[PDB]
């Protein structure tokens, strides 16, 4: 092939060029994305059920879906809440690589068919099936600044005027309002209700009768009689538009003819579907869009395209309406496509400074330097090809790349230019000795890296879709780096390399070439001099080589593992949680003491503060809360103090002292899903007939014991929520029945009255809304208000409620947790510090095998995935390195000569360890990632070595160590430049700060370390690899 | 509500023996309620934790406190079937006869749960075995309706 | 059933459209609301 192209350089171009459009193609139409999609496929189903507590949402609404979650494809394990909100979630997960859209569709067809199953009041709200995401492209607030609008009303104007046009913008896949659109709200009077012998029954009736819809039919219609004129459609009642319209709603007519009107019973306006989340920006009431990325789809183009949208918007606001941008990733993912190319280019431009010192000419320098781009552009189009997306993870593996995909077309040339200064053959004979030196080596170089970054791509699950991203950028840009090596710079060595006559090697230069080149030149035979010396003494350095594979380990084992870099993404939370009971208000006043922090203690840093009364990750309710907090650019920032980790330790520092409420704050994991790192994920199961309360006491005994074990575990935790005081009100049947009164009558009174009522629809400005019947608040805030609500009686009397109730305080759950199916109760914790979490969860299971009779566990989400996910490890490994010392044993055709080379692995990961180690990094994905690509190298530069002394050994008969110092003599430059080059690419992430320095810290000090150890390291331990493994067989 | 009296209503309720004793050792409020008026004896004797039962009257905890809806620690114990509860409650001075503001008294709630140990108990102590709660019921009343019969002869 | 044009637009053709979002390969959607109360929305899919 490199002699079929070096007779045809413009077919070489061609190849080039077709690469090179391709590529530009490809980045052009590009998905570009912060991360791909890595957690398995998830459905999430969401009900209501207006005033329902936990265990009647439990009972009546969750066990029957999940009866009926059957004939469902690749369902890995299904779990739900239920609360006090009336709110229930189930969601199902299922296995890696299956078809959201028909997981969804399944689910929602099992769904449809239990729908009958349901409550009415369920199937009246509807029953949401979702594809269940963690991750928002950008949350857009709305606010307004002249308090001329309550959250109600800017949550109305957004469902209105808003959230249609930006869920038709190009990109965005789905749209969130946080709020609801305006719902008619009836707050009714018990007072005057009784005043004139009515209850809730009679103002939900009445409203149904006079707010609907009526069919009539047609004047004229088909049959006709004939000569019939005129066909005409009837039109006849029609829903309420108005307020007005439902004040006037008629109730009753008394006997003096007066008359009954619901505004004579009830406050009537416009409001919200629901009361529980209380929003602010800054103190200012605020509603807003949560905006996730269509499939696909280009985040910077959709966000570029949502702004415009907005924009476009801005004319017709109200006053006082203003939009603003608490979350968006698109800045921070902008400065990671930046940085990323910085890096590719000034690798380009490297390449070029590296090869003109050394090899001090246009020609020379600019044909490894061309491969560059060609390269980098061939890799996005078989990514494209492949269906990836320009993301962090496929951006950083590039780099990660870049001294492999760099170093072929360094290595051809190189080559080339050595030869016609040893030997004085003219440019393309001496292209063709060089290539038919390297080509096979070359390409067993590509099956050996192919057999070491392939098997990767082979993890299950979550971690094996992240390393999937990097084994095919890797592979690709490998195997384009090999081609183009092969293909385009032996064509262009052949043609456009100036001839070099023999002997010349620059040494009677003048300056500083002729300075550097004498200075290389001596060395090189200081060089080979030590290496001589070395091979004179090989036991000592056995001896070394072993203590360098046990350093190795030791750094290994106590280097503390983690999955992703946190990172200053300008944003962060904060945790508000006070006793349970605690009111909004309180919570409110948390809040306002938490907001009033940020922005007087960190005026310089915050950018506004979104407090979210009434919201919790695990468990809803009044007593919870969180504000989110918005930094400054980071720009304005400077220095570690105002970076999030300090902002954020200050925080939770300063908020230590409030009293009744927990408030913490924390940075956003790196994706949004996954492990706490050493985190586990425990599910406590009732598997008989226990109940809730035997459950609690097995689940408070396992906690007990755990704590017994800091060595081992540490924070083992409840996830979700204690039992509360609940007030318990027993209608008395007997009394109700001699009363004459109905239980009818008795639970839509209380009912409608303590937990509102859904009656039906009306129209608002042409948009159909919810109407909702409730007692305004005064009246149903306290157990003595219970006797103020009265019930008609059949015999027309007014009887309290008083009269034929009792009640009682008990404690029940204001969070009822099930897992596939029965009573659960999930567990977080970890892996105390030393400790695997294999270990931790190994405990765990011991501990709960002595739990009491029937109580059993699981585990779900990342531990899960570690329990089947995790055993993969070795069984990878193992089939990368036997088909690596295969390639090897095929390459040198021997069975023992690959050891020479394999041996260099340690040598490379014990500097990529020691850099870790000592700037207080960890075992994550980009510093694997990076040992591994640093271990591939390493291999190639031995391959060669070792591929050239054999040589000499076989085809010039010298000596085992003649052909070992001279190969080691001609590998020393080619060897110099790459990790020059590359080292030099690698320094600006080292020692980077700020936005997505966490990610080019991570890539950049392992690759940096790593590659300073490998390179020093294998220019003397190879040689006695090579010598060692041949002697002993 | 203190900082001490918060940490005894949790630890009462948690069963948490010891932190209960340290908590007694450091002055922490015996006579503390929560917002619908329990007491750590009430949590105690909900939740069937006898020793704290025990320690919180020793103690000096009100044995009659009563919650917003009248309902006393005898209430609780009696109708969750806390035995041995009941007879230390009754045996410190526990309102045998109490009514909470339905007019039940603990002799309903056992008898409603058919807890036949903790009736004859508080037959014992002198329970008012013809007390009638707002309805106008009585223990026995509730037997029959309940179709307990053991119960119902206990009763006569 | 019964409805006309308006009233069906209002509370059926326009709820099911403000749904029809992030669908993959939409090329354009269009529908007719009718005095028979009768709804029609078309999807029109990229032609691959
Ligand atoms: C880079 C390190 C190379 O360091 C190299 O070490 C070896 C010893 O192993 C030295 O070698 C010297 O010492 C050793 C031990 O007495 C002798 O076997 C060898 O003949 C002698 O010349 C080289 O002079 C030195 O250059
Ligand atoms: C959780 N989240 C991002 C926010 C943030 C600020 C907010 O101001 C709000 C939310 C949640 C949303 C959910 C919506 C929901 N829906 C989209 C109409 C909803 O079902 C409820 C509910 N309690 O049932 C709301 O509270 C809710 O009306 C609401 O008031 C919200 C709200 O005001």
């Amino acid at each position: 092939m490199p002699n079929f192209f070096i007779d045809r350089p413009i077919f070489a171009w061609v190849i080039a060029i077709i690469i090179m459009l391709a590529g530009g193609l490809a980045i052009l139409k590009l998905p570009v994305a912060q991360y791909p999609t890595i957690a398995p496929p998830a459905v999430t189903i969401s009900a209501s059920y207006p005033g329902a507590d936990a265990k009647t949402v439990q009972d009546t609404v969750t066990q029957v879906i999940e009866q009926n979650m059957n004939g469902i494809d690749n369902l890995m394990y299904m779990s739900s809440n239920s609360d006090s909100t009336g709110t229930v979630q189930i969601t199902l997960t299922f296995e890696s690589g299956t078809d959201a859209d028909i997981a969804q569709v399944q689910v929602q067809n099992k769904l449809q068919l239990a729908m009958p199953l349901l409550p009415q009041e369920v199937q009246q709200q509807g029953v949401s099936v979702e594809k269940s995401s963690s991750s928002f492209l950008m949350v857009v607030g709305v606010i307004n600044t002249d308090g001329t609008m309550t959250q109600e009303d800017i949550s109305d104007y957004v469902a209105a005027n808003m959230k249609d046009a930006i869920s038709r913008t190009s990109g965005v896949g789905d749209v969130q309002l946080f709020g609801s659109q305006y719902a008619m709200r009836i707050w009714m009077n018990p007072n005057e209700l009784n005043k004139f012998q009515l209850t809730p029954v009679d103002v939900i009736t009445a409203i149904k009768a006079q707010n609907a819809q009526v069919a009539a039919g047609q004047l004229g219609g088909t049959p006709p009689v004939k000569g019939q004129q005129l066909n005409a459609s009837i039109i006849a009642q029609t829903r309420l538009t108005s307020t007005e319209e439902f004040g006037k709603i008629l109730l009753k007519v008394n006997q003096d003819g007066s008359r009954v009107l619901l505004r004579d019973v009830a406050k009537i306006e416009l409001g919200g579907e629901n009361y529980d989340i209380i929003a602010e920006f800054n103190g200012q009431p605020a509603s807003g869009l949560g905006i996730k990325l269509a499939t696909g789809a280009n985040a910077l183009d959709t966000a570029a395209a949502i702004r415009a949208e907005l924009a476009k918007m801005e004319p017709f606001f109200p006053s006082g309406l203003k939009i603003v941008y608490p979350y968006d990733t698109t800045p921070f993912v902008k400065i990671s496509i930046h940085e990323v190319v910085k890096t590719l280019v000034e690798a380009i431009i490297l390449v070029f400074l590296v090869m003109y010192l050394f090899l001090q000419n246009f020609r020379a320098t600019l044909i490894p330097t061309i491969a560059v781009p060609v390269v980098l552009l061939g890799t996005f189009a078989v990514l494209a090809a492949f269906g990836f997306s320009i993301n962090t993870l496929t951006m950083f593996g590039m780099v990660l790349a870049i001294g492999l995909l760099v170093d072929n077309a360094i290595v051809v040339v190189e080559n080339v230019e050595r030869v016609m200064a040893e030997e004085g053959l003219p440019p393309k004979e001496a292209t063709r000795k060089s290539m038919g030196q390297i080509q096979g080596a070359l390409v067993g170089i590509a099956m050996v890296l192919s057999a070491v970054f392939v098997p990767m791509a082979f993890f299950g699950g979550s971690t094996g879709a992240i390393y999937r991203q990097f084994s095919i950028t890797i592979v690709s840009a490998m195997a384009l780096s090999v081609l183009v090596a092969l293909i385009l710079t032996p064509a262009l060595c052949a043609t456009m390399l100036k001839p070099i006559a023999k002997g010349d090697h620059g040494e009677g230069k003048k300056g500083f070439f002729g300075w550097f080149n004498r200075m290389f030149e001596k060395s090189t035979h200081h060089y080979t001099d030590s290496v001589g010396g070395i091979l004179r003494s090989t036991g000592r350095y056995l001896v070394l080589y072993l203590i360098i594979v046990v350093g190795m380990a030791y750094l290994f084992v106590r280097l503390p593992s983690s999955f992703l870099p946190d990172e200053d993404q300008g944003v962060f939370m904060t945790m508000v949680q006070l006793p349970a009971g605690a009111t909004q208000e309180r919570t409110q006043k948390v809040l306002n003491e938490v907001t009033h922090y940020y922005l007087t203690k960190e005026k310089n840093n915050v950018e506004s503060v979104f407090a979210v009364n009434g919201f919790g990750f695990a468990g809803r309710g009044q007593n919870t809360g969180i504000a989110f907090v918005s930094l400054k650019d980071w720009a304005d920032r400077p220095g570690e103090e105002n970076k999030v980790e300090a902002i954020t330790m200050r925080a939770t520092r300063a908020f230590s002292q409030i009293k009744d409420a927990m408030v913490f704050a924390f940075n956003l994991p790196a994706i949004v899903e996954l492990g706490t790192a050493t985190g586990f994920d425990f599910e406590l199961i009732d598997q008989a007939g226990l109940g809730h309360e035997k459950l609690t006491q097995a689940r408070n005994q396992l906690l007990a014991e755990a704590a017994k074990h800091p060595d081992m575990l540490t924070s083992v935790r409840p996830n979700g929520l204690e039992d509360t005081p609940q007030f318990k009100i027993d209608i008395d049947q007997e009394k109700a029945q001699a009363l004459g009164v109905s239980i009818n009558d008795i639970n839509t009174t209380l009912g409608a009255a303590w937990g509102g009522s859904y009656v039906n629809d009306f129209i608002d400005r042409g948009r159909v809304k919810k109407v909702y019947v409730m007692s305004e608040a005064k009246y149903r805030m306290l157990p003595d208000d219970i006797g103020d609500w009265y019930v008609r009686a059949a015999d027309g009397q007014m009887v309290p409620f008083s009269a034929f109730s009792s009640s009682r305080w008990e404690y029940g759950s204001p969070r009822l947790e099930r897992y596939n199916g029965l009573p659960s109760m999930e567990i977080l914790g970890q892996a105390a510090p030393g400790k695997s979490t294999g270990e931790a969860m190994e405990l765990m299971e011991q501990l709960a095998s002595k739990l009491p009779t029937g109580v059993g566990y699981d585990w779900t989400g990342m531990s899960y995935q570690e329990r089947l996910s995790g055993n993969q490890a070795p069984s990878l490994y193992a089939i990368s390195l036997i088909v690596v010392f295969l390639c090897l044993a095929a390459l040198y055709e021997s069975w023992s000569i690959p050891f020479s080379v394999m041996l260099v692995v340690p040598l490379g990961v014990i500097g990529a360890l020691l850099a870790a180690t000592f700037r207080g990094l960890t075992n994550d994905v980009y510093f694997q990632v990076g040992l591994l690509t640093t271990i591939g190298l390493s291999a190639k530069n031995a391959i060669l070595i070792v591929e050239f002394a054999k040589d000499l050994m076989d085809k010039e008969g010298k000596g085992l160590i003649e052909a070992t110092l001279d190969a080691v003599r001609m590998r020393l430059r080619p060897i110099l430049m790459t990790s020059l080059a590359f080292i030099l690419g690698v320094m600006p992430l080292v020692i980077s700060t700020g936005a997505g320095s966490g990610a080019q810290n991570a890539v950049g000090t392992g690759v940096m370390g790593g590659m300073v150890t490998a390179t020093v390291l294998a220019i003397f331990f190879v040689p006695v690899f090579f010598v060692v493994v041949r002697r002993r067989f | 509500g203190s900082d001490l009296g918060k940490k005894l209503l949790e630890a009462a309720r948690a069963g948490r023996d010891d932190e209960v004793r340290i908590l007694m050792a450091n002055g922490a409020d015996v006579n503390a309620a929560d917002v619908v008026g329990w007491t750590p004896l009430h949590l105690a004797a909900y939740w069937g934790h006898l020793e704290i039962v025990e320690v919180l009257l020793k103690n000096g905890a009100d044995v009659n406190a009563y919650d917003t809806l009248g309902s006393t620690p005898l209430h609780l114990a009696a109708h969750f079937g806390h035995l041995e509860i009941v007879e230390v409650l009754l045996k410190n001075g526990a309102d045998v006869n109490a009514k909470d503001d339905n007019g039940i008294t603990p002799l309903h709630l056992a008898a409603n749960r058919g807890h036949l140990e903790i009736v004859e108990v508080l037959l014992k102590y002198g329970a008012d075995v013809n007390a009638q709660d707002k309805f106008g019921k009585t223990a026995f009343d509730i037997s029959i309706n309940n179709g307990n019969e053991d119960l119902a002869e206990i009763l006569q």
